[PDB]
């Protein structure tokens, strides 16, 4: 037995279930099924990541967009709104407007990260009774992976917490939902770092996965030096939540970023042997392509193409890129003096192949940023710019 | 080069690497089949459904996530595992242990056609199904352990696998969906199991046993059983494409009508009466005369859509058809017959029909009243039920000249005095061997084909044995060793123990020595 | 007639006993013959033991078999028979022999007679499957021509049955 | 509608009517029909399939179908054949839906049921001995 | 309306679940609720993968381990049985015994490979928006890897059919689920090939992605010729399922398969800048350990340690491994030839690189396989002997 | 080397990561909060449950196909 | 025991003399509870664990468990502590069954709630002050 009552299911008890039957009507009260019909579609009918996330921020109108009325409720002291239009200096007709191209709600977020977490280990189970380590450059996986692409976590993780006050200031759900994303994706690059050099450590005897030696390199070693001073600037030095996204994931970590991770760690893992590397950066970068799609959405759609903010944002946009152009150029030229650590390889690590890297980050980020808000950009100019940090 | 390239998001979808499925097959001498076939006709065909390796785990595994949560959380959540009628509870150690091994022999026998298949997309084809039926068998196998967690009786749910080795239902469950798949003719598959097996069967057997399933408070079978038939439209593609490679060539198609008859028959021989007996007797609520479940799906619908579309290609209707009529209407009474009168060999609790039963059957079979019915309620005056009445109807079949007989092919139960059906008892001496079979179509196999049908029965096996010693050596007993798995009656008291089917004394004799 | 329990019966521990007097490969190649000949297939001489010559025949089987690979070269496992005869020999000469036959009659006992005596471990197993599944093919041939052709009244006459009682 | 319907011709009579029929002499061969029966596993997908497409588009283009409620399940049977498109389905739903998330619920297909592209067909015709 | 009958379902219609209510008894009538609670558990306790799948095949007690009892219902013209000892030279006391480690049934094999079914197109797509591809060497991407990594998918797809017969003919569930799951993988292997070529296609102009040049390298060129002749042998050759099993996945697939896939495409493509064919051999050397866990069980703990049947499988298996290693020997020596068509790196493709990669393949393969069944093998006569077909 | 290593089948479980998370934070001027506070004291502490982004994912998603399951389907 | 019930203390009473204890004026601040209330989620899983775990094995160590019936959910309160070990589920169900795993039905804790290696319990130790 026990103290309180057990309470019969109307679903299935026969006297609670035959009450609600005389209750329920036998015709519907309205022929409306559609969750928030009134939604405008962004693509030929409306998704249900559109149902579930759009409208669900309640903001009044005198923020652009919002369906409410009224003042909030309760206010910072001396007056703060819960959310304003203060907390940036962009501008639009409307903060609903952004969609995330992958149409991720919740469910399917977690859905696909779970599909890497299982296989994940399921590959590692693999990997490590493969042996292939075996195969890997001494050199490259001891003095270049093991200390500087794990320096590299503190990149990534720097750019996750940016998102701190991103997640609480900004003013749509689906941009909300756009940076948390972003932000997580930015952490378990961080995380994946560390796990596959404590994976490495389990298959190298003396590697030692401790972040110790990362974390003095990325502090103290020139290398990591224009970057981080970037990080730090993205992360705490601003507080327009719209500053931070396009600092944060169209400039710092599209340029610097996509070279470190890809035209570096990637790359010259698949010139020394490196039969592991390749495992983690497939998903890092996938993870920015799928970043990138929405950050994409959200100020090349929306913000750099507004109807009557357009220009207006494109003015802040411009100067933001100017300046954290700046830094990531200064970024990159302190990275490439990590080739003068490298074995020398034809094509990859000398002063050619590291230009034609440089092209590829730099000519794809006019492609796909500069081009897109009016950002004029000499890419030859940038090249040689991060080339004068390269030793011969 | 290395500066400019197309950066365009693509991927690659599945049918485009199932366009170059055909080309991944190379001639070499020894590429045929490695089982006997008598069809040698060119099956250079396409498989109507674009599916690869990923794209097949893609599918299976979203439907299972949306199966197993139903179970595992929202009617686990209900407690729907014990608001199942007794009888209907009772009835699911049956069927799906049943089809578990229809579904499990589908493995073998989908390999034979993927053996015997040439065209690559055939042979990944019937790979797929091969996975398939896997599937099937562990689904099946989760409704009884889904069963033995949360049904009042998981005894029978629990231990199906080694108790129906007792009775003798399951031995001519071993042929009509396992052993008459993969003991023959590799290409031969796509008419036994698919063009009669999955086309025609498995829709009464999977699908319209899910609305009995609901009908009597049970929502776990359908959750599972609905799931499986979804991959069955993909199987029948398959042998679809092979039955129109066979009628085309005339050399071939002398085969086709014979296979296809001796198929029907096969199945139809057991399925008929055994699964119109466990909806009928097996359950409270009916849905329909198990009659019109069987014209609506069987005759009708599998018989015009597939059997009389094909008669314009030579496949004809089978000439055992108005035998197999015969058997919907009646031989699952006589069935009956047999499963409540050896009660205590099955491993499933029984309920005799009460007075609404009774009037249900009547109704819709004129005539039950007055021999089925007379002969329940005989059974039930002379203490069916109780425990303390010594009383099992087979040792009162062969006090009144009613003996049971197991058909030497299709191991079906026959009772010449008491059955309705189809059937006739012709007792063969062959090398001092006795042999009794019940049909013509039955005793043309034996005929033709005696070393394919050695298949001893239960009284060849249990001759001169009590029958509570049979009960005890194949464990039919609940954990307490003495209460026996079956039961005459579907309450949770009197049930009957070692002890009281002792007191009745009842020994298997040899049916045929009076011969 | 009363059998004995199923799995553990005085004729299975009897059989057992004559199986571990087996000492070489030829004897247990006799004693494997002689037993199928005499106890399986509906063509045996006696059913004496029918309910347990399934599992004896698994035990002989088991017999053979270790005797072989304690005895036997490796080069006899694989391409000669326990009686001495090249496997790729006797394949070819049972193939000829079912297609030589001249009725479904001829053609079964051919068949029926080489399971008998060269299922292995006697014959090895690649060469006896793809030996039964060619022997199977013809007799499914000849077998299903004019399948209901005879009707059951010449077709019991043809088999050769005693016809007990016809309801 | 009528001779589709799942209770149709032989299956309105009961007792003695039934029998008779059922045993009638022209009645113990198949019949020819040129139907087709498909069978839809219940859920939220498969629902809003069932009220918006084949009652809808579906039977405006083919008026012969017929839709029955089987508790767990939909018994669907009309004339020639029977289609549904899965881009139609995801466009309403809202999700991704492609041909093979349309067969998580399609079960049973009496017919030659085939895929074309992103449609689902389950026809009268035979393919390699019509046309 | 409907001319049938609308079915109240018993769980929810208030009439039909008080009846049902009525006749179900307030108590169980039986405690024990583990399905198949006599299952003999391999591990320290029963395993759902057990419950589901041990005892599923009907086997009576003349096959080793049957619960069942009499003879097959309907057997073969000839009297072949449905399942039978003839199937196989080996012997057991029990052929339930068999446990894949990885304790797959279908739903957790499914979920595992749907899963990395979705994944693997998340990152075509994002591999493609990356512009990766660049990087690679444009001869190995053309001469090497679409002529010859196409053309192993013919020695994948014969592995996959191999088990046709093997899925019909082995004894026991256990093993008839091992070898199917065995059997996709190896098919998935073969189509994952082709995958990656039709998506190399899509970002190379020109490069021919069809089927033809494969082929004729698989059946006609001589790098080819050993292995296309033992996969015919292990496929079509012999119909004892455990020889399959055992000549496939423990002699052909564990020398020459693991030396194809990962010591020449897999890891060349770490010393010649292909960032996208790791991705496609992580799958197949993840397919291989899983397989090889199953594999390993089955011969090794079941069969060549049975009590009572134990030397006498190891003695097949040791004509098996001796006749099917000389063919993988020749097929690998075939395969070294392909390295005369490399670009030369240092330790990868040089001599002293070859060599120490068939060190490896035939070293693990001591220790995973031959040391397991008693076959003594010279790793050393092994590597020199397919090092007779390498040109300096 | 390149012959001899240990191939015994390892993962990395998320706790093992989970342990280096605290080291992931460097000590920058700027790195203090944006937001008004008026508890300025120490708070470096641990949390009760070693998550990271991959595990995460897993088990959130494991929650959601049971209860979509049981929505859409049951 | 019984102070650990669902209905218990002023909770049996109804009326009038339920609402003068309420309004009594020693119940008007909290009272210092040594308590802990876990609420599972009914599932398959949970299910194996409240009749095989927490009854069982959890009841002989802490014999002041009450375990009430609440439908959808699971309402479990004692003294000091309560565990449940993902490892001893996991062997119950013989599926893997992690910490994690264990946590996808474990739903309300009225307490400090932490996981230890693969345990999870909720105990009412204020962990970092007692
Ligand atoms: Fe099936
Ligand atoms: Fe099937």
């Amino acid at each position: 037995p026990q103290s309180s009552q057990v309470t019969k299911r109307g679903l299935t008890d026969p006297e609670r279930a035959a009450i609600i039957a005389a209750a329920v009507p036998d015709h519907a009260l309205d022929t409306q099924r559609k969750y928030h019909y009134f939604i405008q579609p962004r693509w030929k009918r409306l998704s249900e990541y559109e149902q579930l996330s759009c409208y669900a921020q309640p903001n009044p109108d005198w923020i652009a967009g919002g369906l409410d009325w009224g003042d909030w409720t309760q206010k910072f002291h001396g007056g703060r709104p819960s959310w304003g239009n203060e907390s940036t200096e962009l501008r639009t007709t409307d903060w609903y407007r952004h969609r995330d191209p992958a149409r991720r709600w919740h469910h399917p977020y977690v859905k696909d990260k779970s599909e890497e977490a299982r296989y994940t280990q399921r590959f590692l189970a693999a990997y490590s009774s493969e042996g292939s380590i075996r195969t890997i450059d001494p050199y490259w996986r001891d003095e270049i992976l093991n200390k500087y692409f794990g320096a590299l976590l503190y990149s990534e993780y720097g750019l996750f917490n940016a998102h701190s006050s991103v997640g609480r200031d900004c003013l749509s759900d689906t941009i909300r939902q756009t940076a948390v994303f972003a932000a997580l994706d930015k952490v378990d690059n961080a995380q994946m770092i560390q796990m596959e050099r404590l994976f490495i450590a389990k298959l190298v005897p003396g590697f030692d996965a401790s972040t110790d030696v990362p974390k003095k390199i990325w502090t103290t070693d020139p290398i990591y030096s224009g970057a981080r001073a970037t990080v730090q600037e993205i992360w705490q030095g601003v507080q327009d939540w719209n500053e931070i996204l396009w600092a944060g994931h169209a400039v710092y970590d599209a340029t610097f970023g996509q070279f470190a991770r890809r035209e570096f760690f990637q790359r010259l893992a698949t010139v020394y042997g490196d039969t592991l590397t390749p495992f983690f950066t497939a998903q890092s970068q996938t993870y920015f392509q799928t970043t990138r799609g929405a950050i994409d959405d959200l100020f090349v759609y929306c913000l750099a193409n507004d109807s009557e903010f357009g220009a207006h944002n494109r003015t802040f946009l411009n100067a933001w890129t100017e300046h954290y152009l700046a830094s990531s150029v200064a970024a990159l030229k302190d990275f490439v003096g990590l080739y003068a650590k490298v074995e020398k390889v034809a094509g990859a690590t000398d002063r050619a192949g590291v230009s034609e890297a440089l092209q590829r980050v730099f000519g794809d980020w006019k492609i796909d940023y500069a081009d897109k808000i009016g950002f004029r950009v000499d890419v030859d100019q940038k090249v040689d710019a991060v080339l004068a940090g390269y030793k011969n | 080069d290395a500066l400019k390239v197309n950066r365009a998001p693509v991927g690659v979808e599945p049918q485009e690497v199932h366009k170059w499925l055909q080309s991944f097959n190379w001639d070499f001498k020894e590429n045929r089949t490695k089982y006997p076939t008598k069809y040698h006709m060119a099956n250079e065909t396409k498989e109507q459904f674009k599916v690869i390796a990923k794209e097949y785990a893609r599918m299976e595994a979203a439907k299972d996530e949306r199966q197993f949560g139903t179970l595992l959380d929202g009617l686990t959540r209900l407690g729907a595992g014990n608001k199942v009628h007794p009888r209907w509870g009772e009835t699911m150690k049956v069927i799906s242990n049943f089809l578990e091994v229809g579904e499990y022999n589908a493995i073998a026998a989908s390999a034979m056609l993927w053996d015997s298949a040439t065209a690559a997309e055939q042979k990944n084809g019937y790979l797929a199904q091969v996975l398939d039926e896997i599937r099937h068998t562990h689904q099946c196998a989760f409704i009884n352990h889904y069963y033995s967690k949360h049904y009042h009786d998981p005894a029978g749910h629990n231990d199906a696998r080694r108790t129906r080795a007792i009775g003798p239902l399951w031995k001519g469950m071993k042929r009509v969906f396992a052993d008459g798949f993969i003991s023959g003719d590799a290409v031969e598959c796509s008419v036994n199991l698919q063009l009669v097996g999955e086309a025609c069967f498995t829709n009464p057997l999977i699908v319209a046993v899910t609305e009995w399933a609901s009908a009597n408070g049970d929502e776990i079978t359908p959750t599972v059983f609905l799931s499986v038939e979804t991959d069955e439209l993909r199987h029948m593609a398959n042998g679809y494409q092979t039955v129109v490679s066979i009628a085309n060539d005339p050399a071939s198609a002398k085969f086709l009508n014979t296979d296809l008859n001796n198929a029907f028959w096969t199945q139809q021989k057991y399925f008929t009466p055994v699964l119109g007996y466990l909806f009928e007797y097996g359950s409270k609520f009916k849905v329909e005369p198990w009659v019109k479940t069987w014209n609506r799906w069987v005759y009708e619908d599998w018989g015009g859509i597939w059997i009389g579309r094909l008669g314009k290609y030579g496949v004809e209707s089978p000439a055992s058809l108005r035998d197999a009529k015969r058997d919907a209407y009646w031989a699952h009474h006589d069935l009956a017959l047999a499963a409540y009168a050896m009660w205590p060999l099955g491993f499933a609790r029984l309920a005799l029909p009460d007075e609404e039963d009774q009037a249900w059957f009547e109704a819709n079979y004129p005539g039950w009243a007055d021999h089925y019915g007379k002969i329940f309620n005989e059974w039930k005056k002379l203490g069916y039920e109780d425990p303390k009445s010594g009383f099992i109807p087979y040792q009162w079949l062969l006090a009144n000249g009613h003996d049971v007989y197991i058909d030497r092919v299709s191991q079906v139960p026959f009772i010449p005095s008491l059955a309705k059906g189809t059937g006739s008892l012709r007792v063969h001496e062959f090398n001092g061997k006795k042999h009794s079979l019940t049909d013509d179509w039955g005793e043309r196999q034996w005929l033709i084909e005696p070393e394919r049908y050695e298949c001893h029965n239960v009284f060849e096996q249990y001759e001169g044995r009590e029958l509570s010693e049979v009960i005890a050596e194949g464990h039919g007993v609940r954990s307490d060793g003495k209460t026996l798995i079956a039961q005459p009656h579907t309450r949770g008291d009197n049930l009957w123990t070692l002890e009281d089917i002792k007191r009745a004394g009842c020994v298997f004799p040899d049916p045929l020595a009076k011969f | 007639a009363k059998r004995e329990p199923i799995h553990d019966n005085s004729i299975r521990t009897e059989w057992e006993a004559k199986i571990a007097k087996l000492t070489s490969v030829d004897q247990a190649t006799k004693f494997i013959q002689d037993f199928r000949l005499a106890y399986t297939s509906p063509f045996r001489k006696s059913y004496d033991i029918d309910v347990d010559y399934q599992y004896i025949e698994r035990k002989i089987e088991e017999k053979l078999s270790v005797l072989k690979t304690e005895k036997l070269p490796v080069a006899d496992l694989i391409t000669k028979a326990t009686t001495g005869e090249d496997a790729a020999a006797v394949e070819a000469t049972w193939i000829a022999k079912i297609k030589a036959a001249k009725s479904k009659y001829e053609a079964e006992r051919i068949h029926i007679e080489f399971r008998q005596l060269y299922k292995p471990p006697v014959l090895p197993v690649n060469v006896f499957l793809r030996t039964d599944a060619a022997l199977g093919t013809v007799l499914m041939e000849i077998r299903n021509t004019d399948y209901y052709g005879t009707p059951l009244e010449g077709l019991r006459k043809e088999r050769g049955v005693k016809v007990l009682h016809l309801q | 509608s009528a001779h589709n319907a799942y209770n149709a011709g032989i299956m309105q009579k009961t007792g003695k009517a039934f029998a008779d029929e059922f045993f009638a002499e022209e009645n113990q061969v198949v019949h020819e029909s040129n139907a087709v029966v498909l069978v839809l596993m219940k859920s939220d997908e498969i629902d809003a399939i069932i009220e918006d497409i084949v009652l809808k588009g579906g039977k405006a283009k083919n008026p012969s179908i017929v839709v029955e409620d089987k508790a767990g399940f939909w018994w669907i049977k009309a004339d020639g054949a029977i289609e549904i498109d899965a881009a139609e389905a995801g466009e309403l739903l809202g999700k991704p839906f492609s041909v093979y998330d349309l067969l998580i619920n399609v079960a049973s297909a009496v017919g030659r049921a085939y895929t074309l592209g992103t449609k689902f067909t389950i026809t009268s015709e035979l393919m390699g001995l019509d046309r």
